[PDB]
RNA sequence: CUCGAUGUCGGCUCGUCGCAUCCUGGGGCUGGAGCAGGUCCCAAGGGUUGGGCUGUUCGCCCAUUAAAGCGGCACGCGAGCUGGGUUUAGAACGUCGUGAGACAGUUCGGUCUCUAUCCGCCGCGCGCGUCAGAAACUUGAGGAAACCUGUCCCUAGUACG
RNA sequence: ACCGCUGAAAGCAUCUAAGCGGGAAACCUUCUCCAAGAUCAGGUUUCUCACCCACUUGGUGGGAUAAGGCCCCCCGCAGA
């Protein structure tokens, strides 16, 4: 959540873009990657919002 | 109903609105007044005051009415001063005007000197009359209201200020 | 406003006033024996002034206060006290070197008179509260001077906070007000106030100017 | 496992609120969270990590008159009776340092590092501040997305 | 005045009010004052 | 809940607390003329006594008082006190019981244990810190103690009647 | 609590929703006292303000000294 918001995005629509991405990636190493390479969690940011649809709305 | 008053200015020497605030200049000391920050006020055509506020909210309508009759009292009082006199009718009075005040002691010690707010006007027309006049309702009524409580006028007899009637209760015998 | 000397009490004796009336009379002694050293609010914000009364040797002041003292200009003394003046910024009043004398006061005004207290001991409530004592003929085992019951029992399962117990009392700092000033002798400066006085004869007094009236 | 935990591997940064127009929960929220260090992702909670809060003219939060006549603060002694009743617009108009202060403390866990945090803490009811050696850092509050 | 859990007119004189969400009534007589508690 | 034990009434002593306030204080209304007085609202900051008789609670009474308040706190407090009554064993009158004996009916007498470890409290110290080591004077955040009241005179025998 | 000024909602009225003022032995300043162990441990002033070894220069120990204090001693109307 801490480096989610620091990517301007919450954990909530993170783990929804992941999951919409099928990246099955366990929070231990997607912890890890917040601190070892921070670069990459942006990038997982921009998948997910990539990934993400348009709204809140179905 | 309200609403529909428009506000004539007589004089509009300095009436004018600056970040939500009258300044009124005139034949009297000067007045200001904040305005009420919901309430769009603005000049008309004609040099009247339109006060409004278009959208539903119902103390958007109890503040334009409000505001309205505050610039309407602004202007009356600076262009035409605020009068309100008071008359004793008891047994062992007189006013002196010791000072710069009126000194009253219906049979009792200690004469009370009523302690007069900033920018008023007092007169006696008799020792038994009295009036003032100023600029503010709040003002002048502000003596109406400390000389208030003085010596609680009894409905049997009386024994204190009335303003020329009021429909004052009387006695029921003894 | 709040004027005042440093002094030291000498016992008591009574006098006759003009009106054929007794005076109590506390020796308070004053004279030109008082120096000064002013605390500007300028720098902490306390507005006030050190007294110094006494008389000490020279090698007996210890060197941080013979700095103290011999920075300030003044000739060591044995107590030092400090007087609150008042809230304003008083400035043009005390200077470092004034001296102050019982004559400031009024033969007849009233004053606040401050200081240590008589020391009395470790004391029963009987002393230190003053608690109105048990019976002691019928049946009274070994209860005689005792406080006896505090509180209650189940629920409040503790002894309130503040309660009158016994304890030690004296050497305080008792403040007796509005005490009136019969004669300042200002040809020896000794201030003789009526009333008694807290502290022991040779204890030391502060007196300020009373602000009840 | 974790990286974070570890003598000195910690960033003290000054941040600095302008706490005027802000109402006094959001204030005490984003202050708390931001004092002991949830916006970092090396949080800890074992240690006393975060960054320091300063907050800026706090004479002026926004608080309702329903509320400075009527939420009172309470102070009990000890003693019988000795509740120290004292209303919060008194506090305002005396000490609301004390008032933001008690805010945060609220907040916070109640624990030894609390006292280890308050003591990070820095509350100045005046806007000009003399702490200017350190870099403070201009932090203003937000909302995050959705 | 009179102080009370309950409400009426003395006459058709008066008012009912709402002031600081206590209900009072005004009757131009200063016979009752009466003041829903 | 407590029978391998919470020791009961009343009274003394010591406090605390509520306000459904006895007085003091601030007001409204009145069939309040004034003094007084009825009722109602606000208010716990103090005070709320001293005697006779009964073991008392509860009551009665005299004399004072601004007033002679209602209750909680193991019907406050017996590891602080009393042991008069209640509830031990003795004895007697009455009633019941053939009787032994009983009566929340009465009458006489009948021990009230503990060297204070902890919590809390009351007082005073030792140590350490308060970022070099020390000595003086002090701000006082924050808390405590205290917070009562009458008589007389003047206004004035005035206003009122 | 009560009384009240100005004035809407609702052409009036109204102590009121904006707003102003009066208003008690209660409350808080004010008067007295403890109090910086108030661990946010305060502030002002003043004095002393390189001295020698061991270990690994630092990191740490040991010994001594200035200000000053304590111990011991003579006393207190200060005190277990």
């Amino acid at each position: 959540n801490a480096a989610a918001r620091l990517n301007d995005i919450t954990y909530n629509r993170l783990i929804q873009g992941l999951k919409a991405a099928g990246v099955e990636v366990d929070r231990k190493n997607l912890a890890d990657i917040a601190i070892s390479d921070p670069a990459a969690f942006t990038a997982l940011v921009d998948v997910a919002r990539a990934a993400l649809p348009e709204d809140v709305n179905a | 109903r309200i609403g529909k008053q428009p506000i004539p200015v007589p004089a509009g020497v300095d009436v004018t609105i600056e970040g939500q605030s009258i300044s009124v200049k005139g034949p009297k000391g000067t007045l200001g007044l904040t305005v009420a920050e919901p309430i769009k006020v603005a000049r008309n055509d004609d040099g009247a005051i339109v006060v409004t506020r278009p959208d539903d909210e119902r103390r958007n309508r109890s503040l334009h009415g409000l505001s309205r009759t505050l610039v309407s009292n602004l202007v009356t009082g600076v262009t035409q001063g605020y009068t309100t006199k008071m008359e004793i009718f008891g047994v062992g009075y007189r006013v002196q005007l010791k000072g710069s005040n009126l000194e009253f002691a219906l049979g009792y010690s200690h004469p009370v000197v009523i302690e007069a707010p900033e920018g008023i006007t007092f007169a006696v027309q008799a020792p038994t009359k009295f009036t003032v006049s100023g600029i503010d309702k709040q003002k002048v009524g502000q003596i109406a209201a400390n000389i208030r409580r003085l010596r609680r006028p009894d409905p049997y007899k009386g024994k204190g200020v009335r303003y020329e009637g009021e429909q004052i209760r009387r006695k029921v015998g003894k | 406003a709040r004027k005042g000397i440093l002094g030291t009490k000498l016992g008591m004796t009574q006098v006759f006033d003009e009106s054929n009336r007794v005076v109590p009379v506390t020796v308070v002694k004053a004279g030109p024996n008082v120096v000064t050293r002013i605390r500007t609010p300028e720098r902490d914000g306390y507005s006030a002034v050190q007294l110094a009364y006494g008389e000490i040797s020279p090698r007996k002041v210890n060197k941080p206060l013979t700095g103290q003292y011999t920075a300030a200009g003044v000739n060591p003394r044995r107590y030092l006290a400090e007087l609150r003046l008042d809230d304003s910024d008083a400035a043009t009043e005390y200077q470092v070197g004034q001296e102050l004398t019982a004559e400031i006061f009024a033969d007849g005004s009233y004053v606040d008179v401050t200081g240590t207290s008589k020391g009395k001991g470790f004391a029963g409530t009987m002393k230190r509260h003053g608690f109105r004592g048990q019976g002691a003929s019928h049946g009274a085992q070994a209860v005689h001077r005792r406080p006896g019951s505090i509180g209650g029992c189940a629920t409040p399962a503790r002894v309130f906070k503040g309660t009158r117990m016994a304890g030690r009392m004296g050497n305080d700092r008792v403040t007796v007000l509005n005490l009136l000033v019969h004669k300042v002798d200002a040809e020896n400066g000794v201030l003789l106030i009526k009333g008694a006085v807290p502290g022991r004869t040779g204890g030391l007094v502060m007196v300020r100017s009373a602000i009840k009236r | 496992p974790t990286y974070a935990p570890k003598a000195g591997d910690t960033t003290r940064s000054w941040y600095v609120i302008d706490a005027t127009d802000v109402v006094l929960g959001r204030l005490a929220v984003a202050a708390a969270n931001l004092l002991r260090g949830k916006h970092k992702p090396t949080f800890a909670p074992n240690v006393d990590g975060g960054d320091f809060v300063i907050v800026i003219n706090a004479d002026k939060v926004a608080i309702s008159g329903d509320k400075l006549q009527h939420k009172m603060v309470y102070r009990h002694s000890g003693y019988p009776g000795g509740l120290h009743k004292r209303t919060i617009g008194e506090l305002m108009q005396r000490h609301p340092d004390r008032v933001v202060e008690k805010a945060i403390l609220g907040m916070l866990p109640k624990n030894r590092l609390s006292r280890q945090i308050q003591r990070k803490l820095r509350v100045y009811a005046g806007p000009e501040h003399p702490h200017s050696a350190q870099q403070p850092v201009p932090y203003e509050l937000k909302q995050v997305a959705q | 005045v009179k102080v009370n859990p309950s409400v009426k007119p003395i006459c058709d004189k008066c008012r009912l009010i709402r002031r600081h969400g206590r209900v009072m009534v005004i009757c131009s007589d200063p016979r009752h004052k009466q003041r829903q508690g």
